[PDB]
């Protein structure tokens, strides 16, 4: 994921299938190469609750 | 015509408490600055509540907080603005301000008034509260404190915490717990 | 003072400032103040041929009661002869 | 007999009950902070209740109170005057002014007049009915104010007939009626003696004639008076032979402005508490049902307060303020507990204020009230506009429609038709590169000769330097031609005329449909402000005006020295000191342009302060034009900050600093040719068209020959204080027209002149 929504787009294939290991690789707008024009703290700062609530995603924090 | 326009930009339906959603409590308090610099005394408005981090709530006469609404209205951005192709940085403020449901401006300079009056009054019937008689502690709304460790009245006290003074909320729920439990009005869009 | 009397005075005043008119310059951003600010006018109407002075109290407006305007809850409404009859006249559409 | 009432003072706490009792919660009558309470129009009612209800009571009016009708009831503000207020002491007077016996009964019709302070405040009237048969022939009366009959005298015969009547009667017998405007403004007061036969008719009113300012002056009088009369003779003729003047007008569709539900109270004790109207008929059953009615009816009077609360909420938008007259007509009977949608509507204008009509209906949807209300315009402000947007044919769709646009430019047509030979109207209708006046038998060489009057005079040190404006016209003179490569229509001269007809003729319309507030404030830019002088104040005859601003524009076209191909030695340029820099402010370009100004020892000044920070106006000498436009120029490619300059250097040491920008620019505009070009900036527009510096100092010189023109123009009588004071804010000035010895100071201060100086010096001429 790579915005608010995307981020929403991955807790909702997690739901899909609760028992599957998910690793959510959470970039930010300051990575490498592809890029983005999203921040790297706010997104997740946001999200992070509702993230949390599922046992199958693997929060994982990149770039930078 | 303010009730007219204030509808037609989906805000509330005027009354003496605004509530900005998303915005620093130094942010609100400087467009009320604004605000106020243009009216004189008895039609300013203040912050009432800080519900929180970036909630708050502005009260004054409606017609002077529906003023801040006008400068307000122009400061935001239409919600499906879709700034994601625009840096961060400089993307423009989104955010939500609406009229809540009350007849009165509660923790207002409006009511003052109303202070001595009302305590006058609690005497004249059998009412007070002794700090001896409460039996757990009932956390003071602007301090945060104990209502017991108090020297003068507490009466008086919540008087004129709910009539004058501001709401810390979140400094006046300091304690910890496991468990708040919710007695006060509206389901699930109350204060708990 | 004698009714009369005013007149006379306030008649040569007014023939005065009519005369010098000719060499002393326009004051229009200060009388547009005048009536916007201390007059507080919501409806400045402009009759001429096109909307020239109109555009000029607009723009008057945004530069400086950007502010005064939205605290004051005063709706301003800024109307040229030329080209906004329906509103001068208060006849509509439907 | 008029009936005294009693002096009143207005309780802050009278209030509070009445607004309850009625159900008016507009904030103008509520307590707040920093305020003085506010009285509802409607509290005259129980102020001057007892004063009012006293005139139906005599025994030469005999009447069963029990039978007693209320038909209706309204209040008219007296103009000027101030709504009630909670500190104020009233005064009633209620006089009765018409009681006349009719088939179904007998009618009387009261008049209250609250004053306060000495001055009247506002008229209540009521009328009342006490159903039965009658026939006091004896004592019955009845006083009607006639509408205005206007009457054009136009023939010979028309002043015959007039004169042969013998209620005309006029001051000056010798007066020369022919040609002129009459109106009657006419009050007739009959007594009857039978059932259809009068007693007495006696109708008497003023005669007044209009003047070229279309003010009216007072001619004569109507003074008739018959016994055993059968008719008003007098109305009679004035109907048949003349038309009558309504104030209202009607708009084209009515304006729907909303429709509202309302209650009457659960009782009427309330409501009687607070207006003394103790009648047993609303409040005790057994009175009630003596008088055979319904039920305990509701107070009329609360319908009419309560209806009155929702045209002052929906129509004033809670400005209390701004209603200034309401009336209402009791249509049938409500009971305690009835739901009522009243409905209004905007039906029309009267002399600025909205008409505006309303219609009670019930349950069963049957009428029960029905009246109107006259209501302010918001705060309104006529600007007329200047030169320079002139258009071929401008405001001739309104010459073909209005009437009062018809009589404006055709006063005006024929005024320059007839002494300068030329149509204004054809000039404007279409737009004629040349046009030749031909001087030809006795009529042309009557225009001629005021052309060749035409002078432009030049005190110069002392001395009068004065020149023809026609330099060629002479005793032998068979034509002259103005000529414009473009079109007359955009030269001065006829531009001015046009404009100010145009605009004229457009506010006379506006005039005539009741769209104009009386307390209107009003200011012309330039040229506009003789047209704005002309449509509010009427300072001056529609031929007076386009006499003036055609000479104004003769002698801008004369007032600097011409070239062969008649070329101007200045210009104007338009500025915009936001585009040369963000930085560079007011005190910005006056600082610039007043040093270009001293160091070229040429001309600049800025003549149109137009809007701060972003549009003014240079004129002067079109090299110093040049030099402006070009030191602005490097300014902005420079990013020079002047008021940081300011701060960090000296006064001296920056003044230098621009001197040599200044320098260096000024040096390579007085070595370009004799009439320079004037271009383009990056906040510079060069005005074309314009030749002459005027709103500079250049123009000091042609101000006392133009200063004895506007004198020889602009009557002392037709300068109406009033129309002027507050709401005129001239050009010289920026500041509302008042005559104070403050005000006049300044004048002396912006111009020097000898008239003012005098007054300024001795301003307590005061005492007659």
């Amino acid at each position: 994921p790579g915005s608010i929504d995307a981020i929403s787009q991955v807790i909702n294939i997690a739901k899909a299938h609760p028992n599957f290991p998910i690793a959510l690789q959470w970039t930010g707008g300051r990575g490498g190469g592809h890029h983005s024009f999203e921040d790297a703290h706010t997104p997740m700062l946001q999200m992070y609750s509702k993230i949390r609530r599922h046992p199958n995603i693997m929060l994982i924090f990149g770039s930078g | 015509s303010i009730l007219e326009d204030s509808l037609e930009n989906n805000e509330g339906v005027p009354s003496p408490m605004l509530s900005i959603s998303n915005l620093t409590q130094e942010q609100v308090q400087d467009y009320v600055n604004k605000t106020n610099s243009h009216l004189p005394a008895g039609k300013q408005v203040e912050i009432s509540l800080v519900n929180g981090a970036k909630n708050l709530v502005v009260s004054g006469p409606p017609q002077s907080l529906y003023g801040l609404n006008l400068t307000l209205r122009k400061a935001k951005a239409p919600s499906g603005l879709d700034q994601s192709r625009i840096p961060f940085s400089e993307r423009k403020l989104k955010f939500s301000n609406r009229f809540l449901p009350v007849a009165s401006p509660f923790h207002s300079h409006l009511l003052v008034p109303a202070s001595d009056l009302i305590n006058k009054d609690l005497v004249k019937n059998n009412v007070s509260f002794n700090a001896k008689d409460i039996q757990i502690p009932v956390y003071d709304t602007f301090d945060g404190s104990d209502l017991r460790v108090l020297s003068g009245s507490i009466s008086e006290r919540i008087v004129d915490c709910i009539i004058r003074l501001p709401v810390k909320w979140e400094t006046t729920t300091q304690f910890k717990a496991t468990h708040i439990l919710d007695f006060g009005p509206g389901g699930a869009s109350g204060l708990g | 003072m004698k009714p009369e009397v005013e007149q006379e005075l306030a008649h040569i005043l007014l023939t005065e400032l009519l005369a010098y008119q000719f060499a002393s310059p326009v004051r229009w951003i200060e009388t547009q103040d005048v009536f916007l600010k201390d007059f507080n006018t919501e409806r400045v109407v402009e009759i001429g041929p096109s909307p020239t002075l109109a555009g000029m109290a607009q723009r008057t407006l945004k530069n400086k009661y950007e502010s005064y305007d939205a605290a004051l809850s005063l709706h301003r409404e800024i109307l040229c002869y030329s080209k906004d009859a329906k509103e001068i006249y208060y006849t509509p559409d439907p | 007999d008029v009936i005294k009432g009693k002096d009143f003072e207005i309780t802050a706490k009278e209030v509070y009950d009445f607004t309850h009792a009625v159900g008016n919660n507009c904030e103008d009558f509520v307590s707040r902070p920093d305020r003085t309470m506010l009285a509802p129009m409607d509290f005259a009612i129980v102020v001057g209740w007892r004063a009012i209800i006293k005139a139906i009571f005599p025994n030469t009016v005999d009447g069963d109170l029990l039978k007693l009708v209320h038909l209706s009831n309204g209040y008219k503000m007296i103009p000027g005057a101030k709504p009630l207020q909670v500190g104020d002491v009233v005064s009633t007077t209620a006089v009765i002014e018409s009681v006349v016996n009719q088939p179904t009964g007998k009618i009387v019709d009261v008049v209250g007049t609250l004053s306060r302070n000495g001055k009247p405040v506002m008229e209540v009237t009521s009328s009342f009915f006490y159903r039965g048969n009658y026939t006091d022939f004896e004592n019955t009366f009845q006083k009607t104010v006639e509408p205005v009959y206007q009457m054009h005298i136009k023939t010979s015969k028309d002043i015959a007939v007039l004169r042969s009547k013998e209620w005309f009667q006029l001051d000056d017998e010798d007066f020369d009626l022919l040609n002129k405007t009459l109106t009657f403004e006419t009050e007739t007061e009959v007594t009857f003696k039978n059932a259809n036969i009068f007693s007495s008719v006696k109708c008497f009113g003023p005669i007044k004639v209009e003047l070229p300012t279309k003010e009216t002056v007072e001619i004569g009088i109507v003074d008739y008076e018959a016994g055993a009369s059968h008719g008003n003779p007098v109305v009679d003729f004035l109907k048949r032979n003349g038309s009558t003047l309504e104030q209202k007008v009607n708009l084209e569709n009515p304006i729907p402005i909303a429709v509202l539900d309302s209650y009457t109270p659960s009782t009427n004790e309330p409501y009687a508490r607070v207006s003394g109207d103790l009648n047993p008929i609303h409040v005790s059953r057994h009175f009630a049902s003596y008088a055979n009615l319904p039920g305990t009816i509701t107070h009329g009077m609360f319908s009419s307060a309560s209806v009155r609360a929702l045209i002052e909420n929906w129509a004033a938008d809670s400005v209390s303020s701004r209603v200034r007259g309401y009336t209402c007509q009791f249509v049938d009977m409500v009971l305690p507990n009835t739901a009522l949608k009243t409905s209004i509507q905007h039906v029309g204008m009267i002399n600025g204020r909205k008409l505006i009509k309303f219609e009670t209906r019930n349950e069963d949807d049957v009428v029960v009230l029905t009246g109107e209300a006259e209501i302010e315009q918001p705060v309104t402000t006529f600007v007329f506009t200047g030169q320079g947007s002139q258009e071929q044919g401008m405001g001739m769709d309104l010459y073909k429609t209005s009437k009062a646009a018809q009589d404006v430019w055709n006063r005006a047509d024929n005024h320059f038709k007839d002494t300068y030979g030329f149509s204004i109207l054809d000039i404007v209708i279409n737009n004629p590169v040349n046009l030749t006046i031909h001087f030809g038998g006795e009529k042309g060489k009557r225009i001629r000769e005021n052309y060749s009057a035409m002078i432009f005079e030049t005190i110069v040190d002392g001395k009068l330097k004065t020149e023809k404006i026609f330099k060629e016209i002479n005793e032998h003179s068979t034509s002259y031609t103005f000529r414009s490569e473009k079109g007359l229509l955009s030269a001065t001269q006829f531009t001015q005329p046009a404009l100010t007809l145009m605009e004229k003729a457009a506010f006379e319309d506006l005039k005539s449909k009741g769209l104009i507030p009386a307390d209107a404030t009003f200011a012309g830019h330039s040229l506009g402000e003789y047209a704005a002088l002309a449509s509010l104040a009427d300072v001056m005859s529609i031929e007076s005006l386009v006499e003036v601003v055609f000479y104004r524009g003769m002698t801008m076209q004369v007032a600097v020295p011409r070239d062969e191909l008649g070329r101007s030695n200045y210009g104007m340029i338009a500025i915009n000191p936001g585009r040369v820099a963000a930085s560079f402010s007011q005190e910005a370009l006056q600082y610039v342009v007043e040093r270009v100004g001293k160091r070229t020892g040429w001309l600049v000044e800025i003549v149109n302060y137009n809007v701060e920070n972003q549009q003014y106006v240079a004129a002067g000498d079109l090299r110093a034009l040049d030099t402006v436009t070009n030191v602005l120029n490097f300014i902005k490619l420079q990013k020079i900050d002047i008021i940081e300059l300011q701060k960090s250097l000296s006064l001296e040491e920056v003044e230098g600093h621009l001197f040599e920008i200044i320098d260096e620019a000024s040096k390579k505009s007085a070595v370009k040719p004799r009439p320079l070009k004037l271009e383009r900036g990056f906040a510079c527009i060069p005005l074309v068209g314009i030749s002459v510096p005027f709103h500079s100092t250049y123009l000091m010189n042609g101000v006392k020959p133009f200063k004895s023109f506007l004198k020889k123009n602009i009557i002392k009588e037709n300068v109406k204080v009033a129309r002027l004071a507050g709401k005129y804010i001239p050009n010289l000035t920026a500041k509302p027209f008042q005559v104070t010895k403050e005000y006049f100071q300044d004048v002396y201060d912006l111009t020097g002149s000898e008239p003012i100086k005098e007054i300024i010096d001795n301003w307590e001429k005061y005492e007659q």
